[PDB]
This record gives structure tokens, C-alpha cells and sequence, in this order.
């Protein structure tokens, strides 16, 4: 049939401001039409990465929801977001799990995010007490308490407090410049699948 | 839970924040040293403070964290390297008193102007009105005049400041458990924890003294080969049996003996290896320079530069209104950011330079992943090493011949070679008796072998000793000759010149053989040679992680400091200066005979 209503892929990829990791912005996406080709034949995005399907057939498939997750990491730290990484975003801030369906699209944003006194509206958690689960989001601001003494609230001896800012400036290296990173994240479930891609006449 | 774990995230928080503070701290210098204005100092200034009162706070704090608790090497090495005082443990009225005489001898320094008396409507300023006379003249008194007044007034300015900052020092040193600041200074190649690789403060001057025991014959031949020229160059002052003037060195201190490769010239007649007028004639940019020197590391395995050193790197002077510092810097700002500031000339000096400096930035480069207080050379002398390797084989006629600069048909003889090496021997070779002699004599001065009355006595019996050079005229004790130059007025080590000269020649041998080259070690050349490049950046990721000794390991497969690549760089010269002094007299006298 005729084919409108498309997905709002304009209002995450485009958007004004992205959140930090720690704090991941999560889109529902539902009931739409989603032209996956025009993210893929883009020549804006530095990694396209997708675990679990490829960017030739998700303009076939169809999906229930697709969950688009949004933040802001360094060019280094762009390694950990896939399945079965370590490090300080995937123990502390973004974990995907081994079994994950969907893609991992990361662009350069230094035009945007980097400031010449510093951007520290960016933020990332350093340390916690367990490694997160998969799709988890903690947002809490609680001293970390290295040692056996209790922190009491205050930034003392063996307490640190979670969240460290990343100060994005421009003249950085290309490792440590800001990437903006969308990660859709595609599943079927039981539920009729509404989100499927453009039909050809 | 554990102290391990604890110091563990201290230096987790540490890494992070203290690379941010860097980074502000090295670009407010950066915005300084290419534009010296009034805010940009006030900048420098506040971004330094907070940077000094930040390592200050957290040094304060990483000594709540026991050593002997903690068994990793790295998290040893990083809380070994803060947890040191500095100037903190002494008082506040003591630890003042030593900042005020270091910026004071800064200022003597930096500002010391003299001339001629009755002649005093203007006068010159070291750099570079005393540093041109000394470097050019060829007149006795003149140099005479220069090198006794410029004494007078520094040692006479400097020597109750210099007797007040010994004994502060000292105080400083013996306060954070060492012998002496002498003692301090070794430190920095004191290895600790390692099996078979430990390396102590005290095995560092037998070291020295056992390198430069096999030194002193190639630089006796030198030094006689010098005196017979210096003596057709001035035909009575200069001595057959004894030491060289002091003054006729070619150099304010005789720190360097490269000016006199005029006068000291074996072959005259023969062409030289400038491709200045080369260069000149294809018009060659600075930028031009660089991608060359680019183009040579890429050559050799090693990482090319980033956008980012393009972008922001100033290779070109910027311009009458805009002031800049003109000595070339490379800069590690952190944070995968890295500089090079230079004002560039079209001459074979800056192309030379400019591979020095590609040097010490890759060598930065290198090491960007390891931690914050690990990025570092293993010791003082590899980060200059690394730069004067490629200063060597960049300075090669292989090289000039593979890159364009130099004619395909020049014909590479063996007298040629002998006036280089000749070049390199006054460059290199002579710069190594006065830095082990000038470190020694500060070693004792330190340790307090000599007292503050017999300074000078010694200081002199030692130059005539070690170095061959006399006084012109006797000093009393009112003088401070040694603190006339910069490095000990501003309170620098200086043994890293000798380690560098040193680690130079032994990875030059390294990477060399490495690369298969079948002559001389001078004709070397260690472009388009992978497996070079890549034993050379085994050590260079390492950076401060692991010793300096299992370093040397990785290049040259030896544990200590050795002097037969430096040797064997030298033997067609040594041969050659061997048969030149048949009829001339190795070795000097200690006793007065030039002039005293
Ligand atoms: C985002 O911005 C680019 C740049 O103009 C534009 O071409 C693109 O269509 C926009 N939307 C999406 C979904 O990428
Ligand atoms: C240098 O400082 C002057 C001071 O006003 C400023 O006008 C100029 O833009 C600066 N130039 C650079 C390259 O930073
Ligand atoms: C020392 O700590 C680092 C991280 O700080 C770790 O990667 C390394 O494996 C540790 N080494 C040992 C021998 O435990
Ligand atoms: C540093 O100084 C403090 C007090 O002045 C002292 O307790 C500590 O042991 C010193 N650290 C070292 C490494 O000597
Ligand atoms: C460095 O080399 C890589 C691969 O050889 C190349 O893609 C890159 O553009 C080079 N960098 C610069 C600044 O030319
Ligand atoms: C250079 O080589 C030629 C030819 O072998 C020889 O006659 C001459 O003596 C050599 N000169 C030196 C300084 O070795
Ligand atoms: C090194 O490689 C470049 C690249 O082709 C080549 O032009 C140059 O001649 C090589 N150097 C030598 C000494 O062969």
C-alpha cells in the first residue's frame, strides 16, 4: 500500500542534546515505518556495528519495538559498547548482554559537544560496587565507599564520589574527542511486530 | 576492601582528574609560549598553582596507603611516584626561603647583562650577544675579557645564594630520607622490586666511572688533535704539554666543542654535506620539513601524526605583533593532544631538529596508554635518546640521498666520513668529560666531601683533571663559576646528557643490527626497516611501567649503561686521530704551563 507515518528517527539521531552514559536516554519506538537505509547509506556515522542481523535485511524484517538507546562516550571507549566487552562504561555505565539483536551506530560530535573552556555537561560513572546488568540504568549519586569506614555523605578519605565529568574540548585527539552513540536494540516477542520496514510495490 | 584495592581506586580517581588538570595546566603554557601576553601569563600562573596545589593534596593523601602492602609493580611504581614529599616536608619559612633563591638565581640569570668597563652606554645580554662573541671570535683578549667578566659578575652575584641553596637542599634530602640532593638526583635510576633487574643510587657513579674510563683515551686523542690546532690558531698562548684555555673553547662554558670544527677542520678542501641551498632551491616549506620527517617514521613502522598536530602545531614563526618563545618544544598537552612549536628556517639544522622533536613526539605518542603518572621515559636519558637516534639517522647521507635533498652522484669518501665524525666527535664526544666532571663536582659539593672553602681549589684540579682545561687566570672563592650555567643555577640534573649520549649510541647499535645494515655504524640508516621500528617501540609503549634496565633489555639486550657502541661509532676516527698524533703528544699536564 501506500507507505507514510515513519519512525522518529529525526528526533534521536538529530537531536539537540544527547544524555550522559550513566544517565542513557531509552526511546520506545512503536507503530511506525522505519527506513533503515537512510541511516545505513549515511556517510555521517564512523561505526555501524551490528550484532545479530545484518543492515542489508532489517529493511525486511519486522520487530515488535525497537529500543533506542542515546549517550555520549569517548573515542576509545566506543569499543565497549557490543556484546561480551569489559571496561569502565560496559562494568560501570552501559552493558549489553552476549545475546543482543541490533546495532551500535557511533559518530564524531566534536563540532557540537566540545567547548574551548571544557564541556563538563557529560558525565560518566567511574565506580560501583557490582558490574551492571544487561539494559541497566543507575542514575544514583551515592558516595562510593572504597573502604571499611562509612562515607557518611562525605568526599573523605577512601570515599569518591561516582560520577566524573569528561572535559571535552576541541583540540583533543580523535581517542578522546566526544562520539555520540545510538544503539537500536531489536526484539520479537509474543506481541503482534509493528515496526517493520517499508514494502516495495 | 584490601589496601591493594583502596590504592587501586585512589589512582583510578587520581589518573582522571589529574589528566584534565594537566592538560589546562600544559595549554594555558602552550597559550603562553605562542603568545606572551600579560593574561595568557596570569593564566600560566593560576593554571600552575592549581596544578602544584593539586599534586600537592594528593601527595598528602597517597601516604595514608602503605607501601609494603601492596604487591603489583605498577600500582607500586605510580604510588611510589607520588607518595615523594618534595619540598613539602621541610618548613613553611625554609621551603619559601629555597623557592624565592631558585626564582632569584632564575632572574640572575635569565637577566644578567654585562659589558666593557668605561665603556657601559650598552651592554649585552648573554643570549645571543656573548653567546655570538664566544661562538665567533678568534681574538684572546676579547674572549678573555667576555668569559672573566661574565664570571665576575654571575659567581659574584650567585655564591651566597648558591651556599644558601646547598645547604637547603641538603636539608630537603637528608629530610625525605636520602643521603644527600646528590642522592636525590640518583634516585631516578634506582630500581627497587625486581629480581635480577634491581639497580641502586650507589652503583650509578661506579657506572659513570667505568664508562668514562674507556672514554678518556678516544677523548686524549681529541683533545691533543684540538690543542695542536688551537695552537696554529694561537700561536703562543697554547702549551704542547699542557691543558687547554678555558676560553677558547667555542662555547660560553665549554658545554658543547662544535664551534670549533672551523678552525679544527681535517680537510678543508673537500665539500661539506649542507643541503640548505638544496632545500632553497626546491623551495622547501616547514611544512614540507615535517612531512618528510613524517614520512621517515611511517617509513620505519612507526604511527604517523594526527589531524590534531597539523591543526595545531606552530611551525612557522607567526609574525612581528604576535611574541613567541623561539626555542623548539614538543608537546605531550595529554589527551591524545600533541604539539610541536618550533620556528622552523629552511636549513639542515631545523630539518634535523624537526626530526628530534618527531622524535620526542612519538616517543609521547607511544605511551599515551599507559597511566597518567607512568607517562614518562623509563629514566631521563631515554626521552632524549630517542630524539637523538633519529637526529643521527636523519643527519646520514643515505638518507639525504634516499629523500632527494643530496646529489645521487656524490662521491661518499673516507675523508668526508673522518670530518664528520670529526663534527659529531666535538659535539658529542666533547660534551662527556665536562658533564661527568660538572655532575661529580656536584655530587661531592652535596655530599659535602669538599668544603665551602675549597670549592673552587678542587673544582679547577678537577677540570684540569678530567676535562684538560685550565683557568686563564687563578679564582679565589669569591667566585661561582660553576653556577654560570643554566642547567645548575636553575637546579636541573645534568647526568642525563651523559646517559643520553650513552643509550644513544647502544640503541643506534641496536636498532641497526636490527635493520641489517652491513658498514659503518655512522653509515646507518634505520629507514624502511619494520623490525627497527618495531624493537624500538616494544620499549617506547612501555614508557615508565617497567625499568629502565629490562628496557634496555628489550633494545639492546644488556642490563646496564655501555660504552662500546659509543666506540665503536668513533673507531675510523679513532684510527685516524691515532695516526695524526704520532708527532704530537697525548695526554696533558695538570701543571701551569699555557698561561696562569
Ligand atoms: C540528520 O542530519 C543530517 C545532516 O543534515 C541529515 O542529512 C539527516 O537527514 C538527518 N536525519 C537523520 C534521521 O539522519
Ligand atoms: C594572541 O593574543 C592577542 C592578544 O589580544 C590576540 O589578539 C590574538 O588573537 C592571539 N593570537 C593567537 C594565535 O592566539
Ligand atoms: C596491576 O594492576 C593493573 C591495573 O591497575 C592490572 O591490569 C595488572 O594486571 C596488575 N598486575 C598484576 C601483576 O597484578
Ligand atoms: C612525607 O612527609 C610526611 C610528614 O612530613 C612523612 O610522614 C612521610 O613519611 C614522608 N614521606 C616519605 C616518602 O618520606
Ligand atoms: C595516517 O595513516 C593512515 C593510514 O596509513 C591514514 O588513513 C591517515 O590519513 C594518516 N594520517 C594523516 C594525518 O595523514
Ligand atoms: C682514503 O682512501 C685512500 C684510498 O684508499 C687512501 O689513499 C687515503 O690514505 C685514505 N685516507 C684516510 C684518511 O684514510
Ligand atoms: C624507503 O621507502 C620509500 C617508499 O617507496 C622509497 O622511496 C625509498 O627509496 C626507501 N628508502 C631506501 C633507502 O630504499
Amino acid at each position: 500500500p501506500n507507505i507514510t507515518n515513519l519512525c522518529p528517527f529525526g528526533e534521536v539521531f538529530n537531536a539537540t542534546r544527547f544524555a550522559s552514559v550513566y544517565a542513557w536516554n531509552r526511546k520506545r519506538i512503536s507503530n511506525c515505518v522505519a527506513d533503515y537505509s537512510v541511516l545505513y547509506n549515511s556517510a555521517s556515522f564512523s561505526t555501524f556495528k551490528c550484532y545479530g542481523v545484518s543492515p542489508t535485511k532489517l529493511n525486511d524484517l519486522c520487530f515488535t519495538n525497537v529500543y533506542a538507546d542515546s549517550f555520549v562516550i569517548r573515542g576509545d571507549e566506543v569499543r565497549q559498547i557490543a556484546p561480551g566487552q569489559t571496561g569502565t562504561i560496559a562494568d560501570y555505565n552501559y552493558k549489553l548482554p552476549d545475546d543482543f539483536t541490533g546495532c551500535v551506530i557511533a559518530w564524531n560530535s566534536n563540532n557540537l559537544d566540545s567547548k574551548v573552556g571544557g564541556n563538563y555537561n557529560y558525565l560518566y560513572r567511574l565506580f560501583r560496587k557490582s558490574n551492571l546488568k544487561p539494559f541497566e540504568r543507575d542514575i544514583s549519586t551515592e558516595i562510593y565507599q572504597a573502604g571499611s569506614t562509612p562515607c557518611n555523605g562525605v568526599k573523605g578519605f577512601n570515599c569518591y564520589f561516582p560520577l566524573q565529568s569528561y572535559g571535552f574540548q576541541p583540540t583533543y585527539g580523535v581517542g578522546y574527542q566526544p562520539y555520540r552513540v545510538v544503539v537500536l536494540s531489536f526484539e520479537l516477542l509474543h506481541a503482534p511486530a509493528t515496526v517493520c520496514g517499508p514494502k516495495k510495490s | 576492601s584490601t589496601i591493594e584495592e583502596q590504592a587501586k581506586t585512589f589512582l583510578d580517581k587520581f589518573n582522571h582528574e589529574a589528566e584534565d588538570l594537566f592538560y589546562q595546566s600544559s595549554l594555558a603554557s602552550w597559550n603562553y609560549n605562542t603568545n606572551i601576553t600579560e593574561e595568557n601569563v596570569q593564566n600560566m600562573n593560576n593554571a600552575g598553582d592549581k596544578w602544584s596545589a593539586f599534586l600537592k593534596e594528593q601527595s598528602t593523601l597517597a601516604q595514608m596507603y602503605p607501601l609494603q602492602e601492596i604487591q603489583n609493580l605498577t600500582v607500586k611504581l605510580q604510588l611510589q611516584a607520588l607518595q615523594q614529599n618534595g619540598s613539602s616536608v621541610l618548613s613553611e619559612d625554609k621551603s619559601k626561603r629555597l623557592n624565592t633563591i631558585l626564582n632569584t638565581m632564575s632572574t640572575i640569570y635569565s637577566t644578567g647583562k654585562v659589558c666593557n668597563p668605561d665603556n657601559p652606554q650598552e651592554c649585552l645580554l648573554l643570549e645571543p650577544g656573548l653567546n655570538e662573541i664566544m661562538a665567533n671570535s678568534l681574538d684572546y683578549n676579547e674572549r678573555l675579557w667576555a668569559w672573566e667578566s661574565w664570571r665576575s659578575e654571575v659567581g659574584k652575584q650567585l655564591r651566597p645564594l648558591y651556599e644558601e641553596y646547598v645547604v637547603l637542599k641538603n636539608e630537603m634530602a637528608r629530610a625525605n630520607h636520602y643521603e644527600d640532593y646528590g642522592d636525590y638526583w640518583r634516585g631516578d635510576y634506582e630500581v627497587n622490586g625486581v629480581d635480577g633487574y634491581d639497580y641502586s643510587r650507589g652503583q650509578l657513579i661506579e657506572d659513570v666511572e667505568h664508562t668514562f674510563e674507556e672514554i678518556k683515551p678516544l677523548y686524549e686523542h681529541l683533545h691533543a688533535y684540538v690543542r695542536a690546532k688551537l695552537m696554529n690558531a694561537y700561536p703562543s698562548y697554547i702549551s704542547p704539554i699542557g691543558c687547554l684555555p678555558a676560553h677558547l673553547l667555542g662555547d660560553m662554558w665549554g658545554r658543547f666543542w662544535t664551534n670549533l670544527y672551523s678552525l679544527t677542520v681535517p680537510f678543508g678542501q673537500k665539500p661539506n654535506i649542507d643541503v640548505t641551498d638544496a632545500m632553497v632551491d626546491q623551495a622547501w616549506d616547514a611544512q614540507r620539513i615535517f612531512k618528510e620527517a613524517e614520512k621517515f617514521f611511517v617509513s620505519v613502522g612507526l604511527p604517523n601524526m594526527t589531524q590534531g598536530f597539523w591543526e595545531n602545531s606552530m611551525l612557522t614563526d607567526p609574525g612581528n605583533v604576535q611574541k613567541a618563545v623561539c626555542h623548539p618544544t614538543a608537546w605531550d598537552l595529554g589527551k591524545g593532544d600533541f604539539r610541536i612549536l618550533m620556528c622552523t628556517k629552511v636549513t639542515m639544522d631545523d630539518f634535523l631538529t624537526a626530526h628530534h622533536e618527531m622524535g620526542h613526539i612519538q616517543y609521547d605518542m607511544a605511551y599515551a596508554a599507559q597511566p597518567f603518572l607512568l607517562r614518562n621515559g623509563a629514566n631521563e636519558g631515554f626521552h632524549e635518546a630517542v630524539g637523538e637516534i633519529m637526529s643521527l639517522s636523519a643527519a646520514t647521507p643515505k638518507h639525504l640521498k634516499s629523500i632527494g635533498l643530496l646529489s645521487p652522484d656524490f662521491q661518499e669518501d673516507n675523508e668526508t666520513e673522518i670530518n664528520f665524525l670529526l663534527k659529531q666527535a666535538l659535539t658529542i664526544v666533547g660534551t662527556l668529560p665536562f658533564t661527568y666532571m660538572l655532575e661529580k663536582w656536584r655530587w661531592m659539593v652535596f655530599k659535602g666531601e669538599i668544603p665551602k672553602d675549597q670549592w673552587m681549589k678542587k673544582w679547577w684540579e678537577m677540570k684540569r683533571e678530567i676535562v684538560g682545561v685550565v683557568e686563564p687566570v687563578p679564582h679565589d672563592e669569591t667566585y661561582c663559576d660553576p653556577a654560570s650555567l643554566f642547567h645548575v643555577s636553575n637546579d636541573y640534573s645534568f647526568i642525563r646528557y651523559y646517559t643520553r649520549t650513552l643509550y644513544q649510541f647502544q640503541f643506534q647499535e641496536a636498532l641497526c643490527q636490527a635493520a641489517k645494515h652491513e658498514g659503518p655504524l655512522h653509515k646507518c640508516d634505520i629507514s624502511n626497516s619494520t623490525e627497527a621500528g618495531q624493537k624500538l617501540f616494544n620499549m617506547l609503549r612501555l614508557g615508565k611501567s617497567e625499568p629502565w634496565t629490562l628496557a634496555l633489555e628489550n633494545v639492546v639486550g644488556a642490563k646496564n649503561m655501555n660504552v662500546r657502541p659509543l666506540l665503536n661509532y668513533f673507531e675510523p676516527l679513532f684510527t685516524w686521530l691515532k695516526d695524526q698524533n704520532k708527532n704530537s703528544f697525548v695526554g696533558w699536564s695538570t701543571d701551569w704551563s699555557p698561561y696562569a
